[PDB]
RNA sequence: CGCUCUAAUUGGAUGGAAGCAGGGGCGAGAGCUCCUGUGGACCGAUUAGUGACGAAAAUCCUGGCCAUAGUAGCAGCGAUA
RNA sequence: ACCCUCAGAAGGGAGGCGAAAUAGAGCAUGAAAUCAGUUGGCGAUCGAGCGACAGGGCAUACAAGGUCCCUUGACGAAUGACCGAGACGCGAGUCUCCAGUAAGACUCACGGGAAGCCGAUGUUCUGUCGUACGUUUUGAAAAACGAGCCAGGGAGUGUGUC
C-alpha cells in the first residue's frame, strides 16, 4: 500500500578516517556560483562560466563584490574529489556486464538514463546481490 | 558563386543603417548576412589525399 | 487558439468561448477582470449597463490620458467599451446556454474562470508620407469561461 | 501623549552636542530617551557668529526644500538626527523612539549625562536654544 | 570541455530514444550526470580521424516580440451639411 | 454523425473517431522574447549596475541530495586571560607571579533533539564590497562609441612555394 526502494537504498561505503576528513572539508568550505558576470543583467547572456576578458572588467580586475574568478586554488581535495555526497564513487552503468567489476563497499552504482525499465529491473535486482547501492532506484509498491 | 549573385550594394552613412550590402531591402552576399555567402567553407580545390 | 487553463468538474460547472475576436485586448483583459466572481446574470445586468453608459468599466492597466469616472471605485481612470463588453455578452449568453441545457441554473452560476488572450493580430497596412507604410493591425481575442455552481 | 522614556535627560545647562551625542549612543542601544528643557540647553561660541549659522540654515532652500526647525523643540531634534543614520531601519528606529521637550512634561526630573554640564561660573560666550529660536524668528511658546 | 560526420571496438531505446520543461548530484571550470513531466523515434561511449565546430557585442543579418499606447491620425483646403 | 446555442455551412457547448484531437488542417516536437490568468516572496515613509560572499523571514508532495541543532567530553595551531598576591608610576596605566594556564578554529564520541528539518530552490530583510558589458583610450560610470528584447545566423580558409 506504499512506495518502497529497490536495492540497499540505505547503505554506506567505508572510508578511511582521513577520505571522511577531506570529504567532511569539501562539503563544508563548498565554493563560489562561478556564474558568468552580469548573466543576470542580460538573458541573452548565460549562467555557464566564461572568462572575464574586458580589459576594464570590474571581475577581471578583481574587485571585492563582481564575484569570484574561476582559478585552481578553488579545485577541491584530490582525495574525495568527485565523489558523491554520500561517500561513494560512483559508477555509470548499462547494463548487467556493468555490474561485473564494482566494489559494492567502495562504489555505488548508477544506472544510466536511457537503460529502460525492463534492463533496470535486472540491473537493480542483480546489483542488490553483489551488495551494491543504485543511486537511481526503482520505487515499486508493497 | 553561392551568394555572390547579387549585385547588392550598401547605402553608406546616412539613414541609420550598419553598412550592409542590401538589395530590395533584403540584406546580402557579406558572410554575416542571411544568405550571404559562407566565408571559408569546404574546398573543391583541396587536397585531401 | 486557446484551451481552458483552467481545471472545470463537469458536474458542477459550465464552460463558453469566444474566438478570434476582434476587439480591444486591453478592454477585454479590463471586462473579464472586472466581471470575474460575479453570478453570470450580475454580469449580463452589469455589462448591459456599460454598454448603456450608466456602469463604467474601471481601466486600471492601460489607462494613459484616460479621463477619471466618479463612478469607478478604489481607483480613478475608466471607460464605457461597449463593443468588447458586447461580445462578453454574445459569451455569457452562450455560456448561461449550454449551463442550461445541462440542467444547471445558468445565471445563478457564479463566474470562477474568465479570463482574455491576444491570439493575434490581423495585419494592416496604412500609407504615411515620404512613401512610406506602416502597420495598422486589428486584435484577434479570445476569451474562456467557466460557470459554477455556486 | 506619553513616551515611557527608559530615560528622561535634562539638557538645561548642556553643552548640545554633547548631549546628542550620548542620546543617540543610546538609542542605539534601544534605549527610549526623552530629552527634555530643550529650549535651556547650552552651545559654545560667539552667539554673533552661531546665530549666524543657524540663521544661514534657515534661508537655504530651493523646490526641494531644506526644511530647517527654529524651535528650541526639534532643532535639538534634528542635532541628534544628524548623529543617527535615520535613513536606515535600525537608525529610524533609534531616531523615532527620542523625542525632545520644552520645559519638563514629566514628573520625574531628567538626568544630566556626565560631561555634558556646562558651569556659567566658568564661562560666558555661550547660548541658549531658545535665546536663538527667538532670533530665529520662532514664537516663545515656551 | 563541447559540436558534426567517418572508421574500428563496444553499448542503450516502444518495459519509451533525441528534444524540451522543472528539479536533484558531480567538476575550479569548459561541462558531465540523474529524477519527474512532455515527447514518440532514434541515441551513445572509447579510440583514431573529419571540420561550413562554440557569440553578448560588429549603427552586424533574418525572424518573432514588448514598452511606447488604446496614444498621434480619422479637424484645418472658400466644397463647414 | 446527432443534439443544444446563435443572425449563423461561423463560433461555442456536449458528443463521435483514434494509442494520441494538448494529432482537427502551415494539424510531429513546440525553446526564448513575450501575453492572459494564477501561486509564492515583497509592497503605497521610501533610493538607483540590479549583484558577490555572510546571516536572518516566509515559501517547498515524491524522485534524483541527507544532513542539521544543543549539554558534555576528547583533541586543541597561532593567540592568550579574568581574579588574587607583590611591586612601580603624578597619572591614564604597567611589571612579576598565577600561566603559555583557563581559553582557542576544525574534527570525533556519548546523550538529547530537528523533517520545511539540514542541503537545496524562489523571494525578501540585514552586514560588508559594489557607478554594467565590449570597444576606443595615458585615463570610461562617463556628458566618448554599440545595442530595445529573444531565438537562429555570423569572422584564421584553399593552393603553390619557403
Ligand atoms: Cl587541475
Ligand atoms: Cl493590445
Ligand atoms: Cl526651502
Ligand atoms: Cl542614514
Ligand atoms: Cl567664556
Ligand atoms: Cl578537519
Ligand atoms: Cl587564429
Ligand atoms: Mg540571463
Ligand atoms: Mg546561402
Ligand atoms: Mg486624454
Ligand atoms: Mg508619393
Ligand atoms: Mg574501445
Ligand atoms: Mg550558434
Ligand atoms: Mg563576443
Ligand atoms: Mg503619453
Ligand atoms: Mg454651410
Ligand atoms: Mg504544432
Ligand atoms: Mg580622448
Ligand atoms: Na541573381
Ligand atoms: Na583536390
Ligand atoms: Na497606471
Ligand atoms: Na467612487
Ligand atoms: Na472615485
Ligand atoms: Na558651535
Ligand atoms: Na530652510
Ligand atoms: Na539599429
Ligand atoms: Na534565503
Ligand atoms: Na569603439
Ligand atoms: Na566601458
Ligand atoms: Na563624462
Ligand atoms: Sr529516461
Ligand atoms: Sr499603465
Ligand atoms: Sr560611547
Ligand atoms: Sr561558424
Ligand atoms: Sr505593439
Ligand atoms: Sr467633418
Ligand atoms: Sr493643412
Ligand atoms: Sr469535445
Ligand atoms: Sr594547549
Amino acid at each position: 500500500t506504499e512506495l518502497q526502494a529497490r536495492g540497499l537504498t540505505e547503505k554506506t561505503p567505508d572510508l578511511s578516517d582521513e577520505d571522511a576528513r577531506l570529504l567532511t572539508q569539501r562539503h563544508r568550505v563548498g565554493k563560489p556560483q562561478f556564474n558568468r558576470q552580469d548573466h543576470h543583467k542580460k538573458k541573452r547572456v548565460s549562467t555557464s562560466w566564461r572568462k572575464p576578458r574586458g580589459q576594464l572588467s570590474k571581475q577581471r580586475r578583481g574587485i571585492k563584490g563582481k564575484g569570484d574568478t574561476v582559478e585552481a586554488g578553488f579545485r577541491s581535495p584530490t582525495a574525495v574529489r568527485g565523489k558523491h555526497p554520500s561517500g561513494f564513487e560512483e559508477v555509470r552503468v548499462h547494463n548487467v556486464d556493468d555490474l561485473e567489476g564494482v566494489d559494492g563497499d567502495t562504489e555505488a552504482v548508477r544506472i544510466a538514463s536511457k537503460v529502460g525499465a525492463r534492463k533496470r529491473e535486472r540491473i537493480e535486482e542483480e546489483a542488490e546481490d553483489a551488495g551494491i547501492r543504485v543511486l537511481n532506484p526503482t520505487y515499486v509498491e508493497v | 558563386y553561392a551568394g555572390l549573385r547579387t549585385p547588392a550594394e550598401s547605402f553608406g552613412s546616412g539613414r541609420g543603417q550598419a553598412h550592409v550590402p542590401k538589395q530590395d531591402g533584403r540584406a546580402r552576399r557579406v558572410p554575416q548576412a542571411v544568405k550571404g555567402r559562407s566565408a571559408h567553407p569546404p574546398k573543391t580545390e583541396k587536397d585531401r589525399s | 487558439g486557446i484551451s481552458y487553463s483552467v481545471e472545470a468538474d463537469p458536474d458542477t460547472t459550465a464552460k463558453a468561448m469566444l474566438r478570434e475576436r476582434q476587439m480591444s485586448f486591453k478592454h477585454s483583459k479590463a471586462i473579464a477582470r472586472e466581471i470575474k466572481g460575479k453570478t453570470a446574470g450580475e454580469a449580463v445586468d452589469y455589462l448591459e449597463a456599460v454598454i448603456e453608459g450608466d456602469q463604467p468599466v474601471p481601466f486600471k492597466q492601460h489607462n494613459s490620458g484616460v479621463g477619471h469616472k466618479s463612478k469607478v471605485d478604489g481607483w480613478d481612470a475608466g471607460r464605457y467599451p461597449e463593443k468588447a463588453s458586447k461580445a462578453f455578452l454574445d459569451l455569457l449568453e452562450n455560456a448561461v446556454g449550454n449551463a442550461d441545457h445541462q440542467g444547471f441554473d445558468g445565471e445563478a452560476m457564479t463566474i470562477k474562470h474568465v479570463a482574455a488572450h491576444k491570439v493575434g493580430e490581423q495585419q494592416g497596412r496604412k500609407p504615411r508620407a515620404m512613401g512610406r507604410a506602416s502597420a495598422w493591425n486589428s486584435p484577434q481575442v479570445d476569451v474562456e469561461l467557466i460557470l459554477e455552481e455556486p | 501623549a506619553e513616551f515611557d522614556a527608559d530615560v528622561i535627560v535634562d539638557a538645561r545647562d548642556c553643552i548640545m552636542g554633547r548631549v546628542a551625542s550620548q542620546v543617540a549612543e543610546q538609542a542605539l542601544d534601544g534605549e527610549t530617551v526623552a530629552v527634555v528643557n530643550a529650549e535651556r540647553a547650552v552651545i559654545t561660541g560667539r552667539e554673533e557668529q552661531i546665530v549666524e549659522k543657524y540663521e544661514k540654515r534657515v534661508d537655504i532652500g530651493n523646490d526641494n526644500g531644506y526644511f530647517y526647525p527654529k524651535r528650541p523643540d526639534g532643532i535639538f531634534k534634528r542635532t541628534i538626527r544628524g548623529m543617527l543614520p535615520h535613513k536606515k531601519q535600525r537608525g529610524r528606529e533609534a531616531f523615532e523612539s527620542v523625542r525632545v521637550y520644552l520645559g519638563n512634561p514629566y514628573d520625574e526630573d531628567g538626568e544630566v549625562l556626565d560631561g555634558t554640564s556646562l558651569d556659567r561660573l566658568s564661562n560666558i560666550k555661550f547660548v541658549t536654544l531658545g535665546e536663538i529660536s527667538e532670533t530665529l524668528g520662532a514664537n516663545k511658546t515656551w
